[PDB]
Parts: structure tokens; C-alpha cells; sequence
């Protein structure tokens, strides 16, 4: 056994945002349904220190 | 491997193989049309495209 320190909550600044297509595109504006991260999301903080 | 553009087609395709960046340009768009100066004055026609 060994100690360990409570997790923590932080919060996301835009960020999960990938290709949802292999299409290049330029100048042009997409919108599709695929799955990615919620911007200001809050997830639990897990600490390794 | 695929690209699009404003018209929200696919019109350039890169080949996989030769990594090259080549574009669609179909040859099938156009009419014809036809001038006929009238059927009792003359009997000439002039074909006319688009």
C-alpha cells in the first residue's frame, strides 16, 4: 500500500478537434456529425508527480 | 487523397501512385444551336456551338 493524492478537475480551452474526412479543403466551409470534444469541457485530472 | 472545393464537389483527385497533383476537366458541356434565316427566302443553314 501507498498514499495518493485526490484527483483533480481541470477544464479545456478548444482543443479535440481532428479530420473527421481525408478531403483537403480551402477556402470553404464544412460542418458534418462525427465525434470530438466539447469546448470549456471539464474532465477529471489524473496526477502521476 | 481527395479534394474538394466551393461548389462542394469532387473535381481533384491526387493519385496515390505517382503523387501527383492532377485536376478533372470534363469535355462534355456545351449545345449546338442552329441559324435559319427563314424556309422561303433561302435554304442555307450555319451551325452554331456554345
Amino acid at each position: 500500500t501507498r498514499t495518493q493524492l485526490p484527483p483533480a478537475y481541470t477544464n479545456s480551452f478548444t482543443r479535440g478537434v481532428y479530420y473527421p474526412d481525408k478531403v483537403f479543403r480551402s477556402s470553404v466551409l464544412h460542418s458534418t456529425q462525427d465525434l470530438f470534444l466539447p469546448f470549456f469541457s471539464n474532465v477529471t485530472w489524473f496526477h502521476a508527480i | 487523397q481527395f479534394g474538394r472545393d466551393i461548389a462542394d464537389t469532387t473535381d481533384a483527385v491526387r493519385d496515390p501512385q505517382t503523387l501527383e497533383i492532377l485536376d478533372i476537366t470534363p469535355c462534355s458541356f456545351g449545345g449546338v444551336s442552329v441559324i435559319t434565316p427563314g424556309t422561303n427566302t433561302s435554304n442555307q443553314v450555319a451551325v452554331l456551338y456554345q
